[PDB]
């Protein structure tokens, strides 16, 4: 809560990855704030341009000791900047570049916290990330419980590998699916497939030609790229669902298998056959043989 | 150093 | 054939107290029977204890009683010895007070859900263990009782110890625990533990001003170091917010234009409270003299990850670097004798200043230098003129100049004689550092004239310690001696502090009975009677090793033992049990209100915690109050 | 790879602010009327200084209190783990790992990690380690911040462990933050 400092922070690509990083805060108080604090730390690989910060730091009313700025560069997860006062009639902002030194795959949201030095236990925290909404983590919540959904987002292809994994109990549903549409939002983007085939009917009773939600954190967007009117292959858990059937959900997560099924015209050229008539066998194996 | 009387070591003066 | 008594002031139930009987002017063997009685009416409490004064002995002996508990307000009692068929009755106060409790906490500071470990040393006014019922309370700021027990410490070996699981859920703050003795509840002992939600620090900030006040004149104004080190000992990297303020009882002062924002490089930081900044602050100089600075730091490493505040408060703001104090100096004097004054002389902070020339003003060159514990004996002689004496002390230290040298003024009221007299007794000590196992010799100065000095053949001594008679015996004296030398051992039964009255006695001009008396206090060095020291086995360490702690102490001893993360004094070092604590304790116990002689004899007697009645009509007035009177 | 696994490391876990709560009678036949007690303590887990406290009592001498008696216990390579007082369930925050190096000349190649547990959320899985690798210079500390989302009440406990490459040095730590309910 937030009810002596107000602080937004955004992180954009700068217009080798290397993106901007723009605080601005604001004291919500009488008077200016004076001595102040910003804390921040940094994305996972990422570090701020050091002429940049020293452009910060010889700006007027900023502070940021020789022993930061002197540093090598990759050194940076975190720093202080140390303000000698925080306006309370507009927003003061400041400005830095950060590069991607080390190139991994999920990175953990940055964070920066602003406080006056006489009063830490009242201060503001706001997180960032370039693909997240307010730099939260990823989770499910209802009401007061809440999983997360940090998860893997889909499972890892050749034959008998996919009948051996759909036929454990664990594996509730196998449907072929048409997706109808996509419904991006700010975390959790959903994807309306209509059911074609049943291919295993567990404890969602779904007859075919009826519509279910897929529910996939941002994160996942990427990977999955699924298209509307494109047609999928998908197997997951009976606990990965979210509501008691009124308004029923279907959670796409590391126990859930998402596949590329091409249309007919797509599975006469010389790339899909492999695939293709191995997709048709697993269905016709999946419906004949059942799961012993 | 000294008590105030006409006896004793300890005479004043 | 004079027949005397001495108890003290105050006397205790369940604990030996000494009666010195003393034949004056006697032949033979007298026997004495002591008895005590409950003053309104006749019951009889102990009684007994049987004595013969030999006149090989010189007619010169004690009784050694025990006042048991029989069953509002003050409880005395009537205390008859017939000396022969002589009765010298003596009302005398009565104490319910058990002796001393003191309590420790294993912290200074506790979070929501954990335990307050916690022990009660249950203890006789000789700091010896005793089993006895005590009632102990936990309660919150508020003052309300959150855990109450009631426990007897008999065989125990005088240690009790308890605990209490704070709940989740409670009210932030200064708590206490308050104990009190069974039998005496009035007289609660209270320590204090902080409740507070925290982490614990990684390191500690020290807050040190270049002298321990501020000289109001000094152009530099009031210069600070911190330092800064982890609990581990290596030194901090960061970056401190000071800020400086004026104290003026309960009321503070921030003065934001003091606020500095500077580096800690190697552990150390440097910061000044300017002169014109504090004068401005304020909206006249000298008007501040009184008033105390305090200065606050807050810490953040260069990580950003830790912070820690600290505060160095009670700066005092002065015109001079020391105080000159006569709370040790009697307020009375013997005029044509000399007369003593145990100057004390302090840092503006309390602390005994040593080695600083005091001398007297008028027979001013005389100097004399303080000791260890910041003490200076001076001797002025003074005229037979019955007037009050006024006295200037100055400290004479040389790199100060005139206007920085302390002064003091007191005035001593003249001993005033039986029956216009001018018989006179004065007892003098040097003032050096006295420890236990030392002799102290104690000087006798006779003042009376030529024709009646041969009829004083000794006087009697009493040694007061802890509220007790410790000792008493005669010093005797043959005709023409000025100066008698008394030799006394000094054993660590006298520890903290004690007082020595002599008196004589005589039948003077024209047919009248008179006693002359004077009385001296005397300090110990604080330690423990015995010794206990704690060390390792030889010496560092790495967390989960083993290591051998080696306890010297006493033979047959009990010890109990805590060990405390130091991050949790950077929280708070409040309240922390020490050896000295307890002396302190011990020392606002004493039945004894002044610190030498009196307005007359009995005065005498009575200021120094005594009781005196004569066969022959003389006597201390009645003590009918428990506590010294207020200045 | 060359670096300890992450289960050849146990974790510091204990971290009283007081123990030693001890009673101890001084039998040993004295020397001087002085008797020695020996004690075989083992010290706790945590990077501080101890201050020690006894406080005798005799039957004939009464009450000793004595000086404090100080011990530091300190390492060259170490984790410290800032977690906070409390958390409120559900909330995002942000803690820190300090990783300190006070070796002289040897700059570390380390592989800091946080532990998952369900208890929280956080980038570390059941089936996916949150590990970061790093170069300590000597005589100098590195902040490795993680974000977690504390997603049940109670005790709770945050684990971080860290190894240096090609090196037998190692450490970890397991603290504890209370986590309590939102409300309205
Ligand atoms: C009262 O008298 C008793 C015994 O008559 C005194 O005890 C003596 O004191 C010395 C110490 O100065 C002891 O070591 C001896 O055991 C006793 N003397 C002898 C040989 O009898 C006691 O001190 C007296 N009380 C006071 C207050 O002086
Ligand atoms: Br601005
Ligand atoms: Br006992
Ligand atoms: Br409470
Ligand atoms: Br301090
Ligand atoms: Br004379
Ligand atoms: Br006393
Ligand atoms: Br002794
Ligand atoms: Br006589
Ligand atoms: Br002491
Ligand atoms: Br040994
Ligand atoms: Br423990
Ligand atoms: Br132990
Ligand atoms: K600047
Ligand atoms: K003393």
């Amino acid at each position: 809560t937030c009810n002596k400092f107000d602080l937004k922070v955004t992180i954009k690509p700068a217009p080798k990855n290397t993106m901007i990083l723009e605080i601005c805060t604001r004291y919500r108080g009488d008077q200016d704030a004076t001595m102040s604090i910003l804390d921040i730390s940094m994305m996972t690989g990422f570090a701020p341009d050091t002429d940049d910060l020293k452009q910060l730091a010889n700006g007027v009313d900023r502070y940021i000791s020789k022993y930061e700025l002197d540093k090598a560069f990759s050194d940076r997860n975190t720093l202080i900047i140390y303000l000698d006062k925080v306006s309370h009639s507009e927003d003061d902002c400041l400005a830095f570049k950060v590069h991607q030194y080390f190139n991994v795959e999920l990175i953990q949201p940055g964070a920066v916290k602003v406080y006056a030095y006489y009063n830490l236990e009242e201060s503001c925290t706001r997180f960032y990330h370039p693909e997240k909404e307010d730099g939260k983590l990823n989770k499910l919540c209802r009401d007061e419980l809440c999983r997360c959904a940090e998860e893997n987002c889909f499972i890892q292809v050749t034959l008998e590998e996919r009948l051996d994994k759909a036929c454990e109990p664990g594996v509730d549903y196998v449907y072929k699916t048409r997706l109808v549409k996509v419904q991006l939002s700010n975390d959790f983007d959903e994807y309306i497939m209509a059911i074609e085939q049943t291919i295993k009917s567990g404890s969602d009773e779904v007859q075919v030609g009826q519509q279910r939600t897929f529910i996939s954190p941002i994160k996942c967007r990427e990977a999955l790229k699924l298209e509307e009117k494109k047609h999928y292959l998908m197997w997951g858990l009976s606990s990965d669902f979210w509501g008691e059937k009124p308004n029923l959900s279907y959670i796409i997560g590391k126990d859930t298998w998402v596949e590329h099924w091409p249309e007919e015209d797509e599975c006469q050229d010389e790339e899909n056959q492999k695939q293709c008539q191995d997709l048709g066998a697993f269905t016709e194996s999946m419906v004949v043989f059942g799961c012993p | 150093i000294c008590v105030w009387q006409d006896w004793g070591a300890h005479r004043c003066t | 054939p004079m027949y005397s008594i001495i108890t003290p002031n105050i006397l205790r139930l369940e604990s030996e107290e000494t009666m010195v009987l003393e034949a004056h002017d006697a032949q033979g063997d007298v026997p004495v029977t002591v008895t005590v009685h409950d003053f309104p009416g006749k019951k009889l409490v102990l009684s007994s204890e049987k004595t013969v004064l030999t006149p090989a002995t010189n007619h010169m002996g004690n009784v050694t009683f025990t006042i048991p508990a029989n069953r509002g307000r003050n409880k005395f009692v009537t205390v008859q010895a017939t000396f022969g068929t002589q009765v010298v009755e003596k009302v005398v106060l009565v104490s319910l007070q058990s002796g001393y409790l003191f309590i420790q906490t294993d912290k200074t500071i506790y979070t929501p859900g954990s335990t307050v470990l916690y022990r009660i040393f249950t203890v006789n006014h000789k700091l010896l263990p005793v089993g006895r019922t005590v009632m102990v309370n936990i309660e919150n700021p508020e003052g309300i009782p959150v855990k109450q027990d009631s426990l007897s410490s008999q065989n125990q070996l005088g240690v009790l110890p308890l605990s209490w699981d704070i709940p989740e859920l409670v009210n932030m703050g200064q708590w206490k625990i308050r104990a009190y003795y069974e039998n005496s509840p009035q007289q609660v002992f209270s320590t204090e533990f902080e409740v507070k939600e925290y982490v614990l620090p990684s390191f500690e900030v020290i807050v040190e001003p270049t002298e321990k006040f501020y000289y109001i004149y000094n152009e530099k104004g009031l210069e600070v170091t911190i330092t800064a080190r982890f609990l581990y000992g290596k030194k901090v990297e960061g970056t401190a917010f000071v800020i400086f303020g004026i104290q003026d009882g309960e009321q503070r002062i921030s003065l934001p234009e003091s606020l500095k924002r500077i580096p800690i490089e190697d552990g150390s930081g440097e910061v000044v409270l300017s002169r014109k900044v504090l004068l401005d602050g304020v909206q006249r100089a000298e008007d501040l003299v009184g008033k105390s600075l305090y200065v606050s730091a807050t810490v953040i490493l260069h990580s950003g990850s830790d912070m820690v505040q600290a505060e160095r408060s009670g700066i005092p703001i002065v015109t001079s670097p020391y105080q000159i104090h006569f709370t040790k100096t009697p307020k009375y004097f013997k005029p044509g004798m000399p007369f003593d004054l145990m100057v004390f002389v302090t840092n503006p902070d309390g602390s005994p200043a040593y080695r600083v020339p005091v001398a007297v003003q008028g027979e001013d060159t005389v100097q004399s230098l303080t000791q260890g514990d910041g003490v200076a004996k001076l001797s002025i002689n003074t005229h037979p003129s019955q007037k009050p004496l006024s006295i200037t002390v100055r400290t004479k230290k040389q790199e100060l100049s005139e206007a920085e040298q302390a002064t003091r003024t007191m005035q001593a009221l003249p001993y005033s004689t039986v029956g216009n007299s001018n018989n006179y007794l004065h007892l003098s000590v040097l003032r050096t550092e006295l420890r236990p196992g030392e002799t102290l010799n104690v000087n006798f100065l006779l003042r009376m004239d030529r024709a009646h000095e041969a009829k004083i053949r000794y006087y009697t001594y009493l040694i007061m310690n802890k509220g007790r008679l410790l000792k008493a015996g005669r010093q005797v004296r043959e005709p023409g001696q000025d100066l008698v030398v008394l030799p006394l051992s000094i054993t660590t039964d006298f520890i903290p502090s004690f007082r020595l009255v002599a008196y004589y006695t005589l039948i003077g001009a024209s047919g009248q009975r008179e006693v002359v008396a004077d009385s001296v206090w005397v300090d110990v060095k604080d330690s423990c009677v015995g010794s206990l020291v704690v060390k390792s086995g030889q010496s560092q360490p790495v967390p989960g090793q083993q290591m051998t702690l080696k306890i010297e102490g006493d033979h047959g001893a009990r010890v109990v033992l805590v060990a405390v993360d130091k991050g949790v004094f950077v929280l708070n070092k409040k309240n922390k049990l020490t050896q000295s604590k307890i002396w302190d304790v011990v020392e606002k116990a004493d039945i004894g209100c002044t610190p030498g002689s009196g307005k007359d004899y009995a005065g005498v007697f009575s200021d120094a915690g005594l009781t005196f009645t004569s066969s022959s009509g003389q006597q201390t007035a009645q003590r009918a109050e428990l506590q010294c009177p207020q200045p | 790879e060359d670096i300890i696994a992450e289960e050849n490391i146990v974790s510091r876990s204990e971290f009283p602010e007081s123990w030693l709560w001890n009673v101890e009678d001084l039998k040993e036949p004295p020397k001087n009327g002085i008797s020695t007690k020996l004690m075989n303590i083992f010290l706790k887990d945590s990077i501080t200084t101890w201050e020690i406290l006894a406080v005798s009592m005799s039957d004939k001498k009464g009450i000793c209190v004595a000086d404090p008696f100080e011990v530091t216990v300190m390492q060259d390579f170490f984790i410290d783990l800032r977690l906070p007082y409390s958390v409120v369930r559900n909330e995002q925050v942000e803690i820190r790992a300090v990783l300190y190096n006070y070796r002289q000349n040897q700059e570390l190649k380390v592989r800091v990690e946080l532990l998952h547990n369900p208890a929280f959320c956080s980038l570390a899985t059941t089936k996916r380690r949150h590990q970061q690798t790093v170069t300590i210079p000597p005589k100098s500390s590195l902040s490795v911040p993680y974000v977690i989302v504390p997603l049940k009440t109670g005790l709770q406990e945050v684990e971080v462990k860290a190894a240096v490459y090609h090196h037998f040095i190692s450490d970890g730590v397991r603290k504890s933050l209370k986590v309590v309910p939102e409300g309205i």
